[PDB]
RNA sequence: GCUUGAGUCUCGUAGAGGGGGGUAGAAUUCCAGGUGUAGCGGUGAAAUGCGUAGAGAUCUGGAGGAAUACCGGUGGCGAAGGCGGCCCCCUGGACGAAGACUGACGCUCAGGUGCGAAAGCGUGGGGAGCAAACAGGAUUAGAUACCCUGGUAGUCCACGCCGUAAACGAUGUCGACUUGGAGGUUGUGCCCUUGAGGCGUGGCUUCCGGAGCUAACGCGUUAAGUCGACCGCCUGGGGAGUA
């Protein structure tokens, strides 16, 4: 989320927003409300995490 | 986990935005990660630890 | 809902067979017994034993024949549901005689052999072949 | 659910000795006490259905072992719901 | 009797009035001859977010055991008072010492 | 009469089980103000819409309603419906460890009764966001649509109606019996606690898979296997869950 990076280094080096936010959280809330469906939707993100 | 006092073994089971970290990672059991959460959320509540990296 | 402890063994064995399980053990009752009984003089178990005193627990051996189980079919005929009551001209015979069925008449649990010869009738308990 | 304080008293005032704790009588004062009891709980809230059926349940079973003693000895039958407070 | 952790947030500038706060609760619950196994004036300490506006608060821990009844109104006052910024009567499970 | 079925008692354990009251932070909308200036917003592209009465953007202080990110999970709880911030109060069930009481007090159940998602109805309240209706803008041959700008009921609370869903595991309840393997979950006994463990012994659950079963698909100790008790129900499609 934050970044001091001091001194030498003019790249960004915010992988960090690759880390939580960003399409994360925001493209999920971004539509469809959902309600039950995700539970289908992570009934997969399980079905295929079993291997 | 034991108690949510314990903002010292506590801070090392959020991130830096504050926000709890999965079990997946910590390794941390079951029944404990729910002691967790539950310390860390009294923790917030009694302004002992951020909801929010916002302050 | 133990509503039928004759099915049980009737089914405590065909399962144990099945399963080419050498015991089978149930709790007892003077019933149990006398079928035991007529399972092992007839010959399609080694040997019954009974354990225990407060209580009781019926014990029998299954025979194996070739590969297979000496018991090819064991099966309730009477019921709670729905009771039966052949007369003796009109007491069963399985398998055109080849096995049997036990049957209880007012002198004790035969075979239908046996309570064709003793003359009378009985509630045929089960089938056995 | 009932104090042990409670709970015990009442299987002294209806059983043999403490200790005859499942005693016909015992249980059902010790139900009939709960079920009392819970009036209140449901006089306010009146929209917890869930515990409700919990008390319905105790009183399917009082009901049931009421019957039963009954046909034991309605000597000791009688004395109970006198002593209880329920038939009417 | 039931034991409850308890700890409250007093806003600074009403901080004097802690120690009488501790005297008062504690005599209201030792009253109803309830024991007070705990207590630990936190004293000024910073927050880990803003808060009613205004950073620091004085803390005040304090583990007891007490009729549901003393709890109640304790619970109230709390509301009552617009000096205490947060509160939270906690489980029980016995009492507890020293830790923090 | 019996004690194993079933009950009761002691102690604990896990839990979005139920009901009530409090309370928190993040966001959105809105009101007031600082700064700031001509665009914002929206789409596939647009337009309606919003902004020179200063919008959007940014900062600050407020108000209100709604839902509770992370935890979070083939995790958990309940009879089904369904139940997710946190705290207290009230309360149902489940489970486990010891023994102790009761002594067949059980199982199932037409009728009956209770419960029962969402939408819907009645009275008051409440109303941020969403959104049937409806209005506008597009698209299209047409566009009563899908898309966009708006937006009412409703979605929220109390009280009371309604009683239905692909209300599904499309698998009635209970009981007994029948090879295994890898997990998740949650109790409990023991072990130099000498390990973040070692071996056991319960309840629950996910995935495979054996006999067996199956039209096949598949199920497979949580059976759709082997058996019993009771209940519900089916009897070609349409007509009709209609008259
Ligand atoms: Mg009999
Ligand atoms: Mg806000
Ligand atoms: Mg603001
Ligand atoms: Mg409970
Ligand atoms: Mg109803
Ligand atoms: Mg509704
Ligand atoms: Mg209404
Ligand atoms: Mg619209
Ligand atoms: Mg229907
Ligand atoms: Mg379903
Ligand atoms: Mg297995
Ligand atoms: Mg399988
Ligand atoms: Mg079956
Ligand atoms: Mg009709």
């Amino acid at each position: 989320i934050k970044v001091r990076e001091n001194e030498p280094f003019d790249v960004a080096l915010r992988r960090f927003k690759r880390s939580c936010e960003k399409a994360g959280v925001l493209a999920e809330v971004r539509r469809r409300e959902f309600y039950e469906k995700p539970t289908t939707e992570r009934k997969r993100a399980k079905a295929s995490a079993v291997k | 986990e034991i108690d949510y006092k314990d903002i010292a073994t506590l801070k090392n089971y959020i991130t830096e935005s504050g926000k709890i970290v999965p079990s997946r990672i910590t390794g941390t059991r079951a029944k404990y990660q729910r002691q967790l959460a539950r310390a860390i959320k009294r923790a917030r509540y009694l302004s002992l630890l951020p909801y929010t990296d916002r302050h | 809902s133990m509503q039928d402890p004759i099915a049980d063994m009737l089914t405590r064995i065909r399962n144990g067979q099945a399963a080419n399980k050498a015991a089978v053990t149930m709790p007892s009752s003077k019933l149990k017994v006398a079928i035991a009984n007529v399972l092992k003089e007839e010959g399609f178990i080694e040997d019954f034993k009974v354990e225990g005193d407060t209580k009781p627990e019926l014990e029998l051996t299954l025979k194996y024949f070739q590969g297979k189980a000496v018991v090819e079919s064991i099966q309730r005929v009477s019921r709670p549901g729905l009771r039966i009551y052949k007369r003796k001209d009109e007491l069963p015979k399985v398998m055109a005689g080849l096995g049997i069925a036990v049957v209880s008449t007012s002198k004790g649990v035969m075979t239908d052999r046996a309570a064709r010869q003793a003359g009378l009738g009985g509630e045929i308990i089960c089938y056995v072949a | 659910s009932l104090s042990t304080e409670a709970t015990a008293k009442i299987v002294s005032e209806f059983g043999r000795d403490a200790n005859d704790t499942g005693s016909t009588e015992v249980q059902v004062a010790l139900l009939t006490a709960q079920i009392n009891h819970l009036q209140g709980h449901f006089a306010e809230h009146k929209k917890d259905h869930h515990s409700r059926r919990g008390l319905l349940r105790m009183v399917s079973q009082r009901r049931k072992l009421l019957d039963y003693l009954k046909r034991k000895d309605v000597a000791r039958y009688t004395q109970l719901i006198e002593r209880l407070g329920l038939r009417r | 009797m039931r034991h409850y952790e308890i700890v409250f947030m007093v806003h600074p500038d009403q901080s004097e009035q802690v120690p009488g706060m501790i005297e008062r609760y504690t005599a209201a619950i030792t009253g109803a001859e309830g024991k007070i196994h705990r207590l630990e004036d936190w004293g000024r300490r910073q927050l880990a977010y803003p808060i009613n506006k205004l950073h620091k608060a004085h803390y005040v821990l304090m583990n007891v055991e007490a009729p549901q009844e003393v709890i109640d109104e304790l619970e109230t006052t709390f509301r009552f008072n617009d000096a205490v910024i947060r509160s939270m009567v906690m489980r029980t499970k016995h009492a507890v010492t020293e830790a923090s």
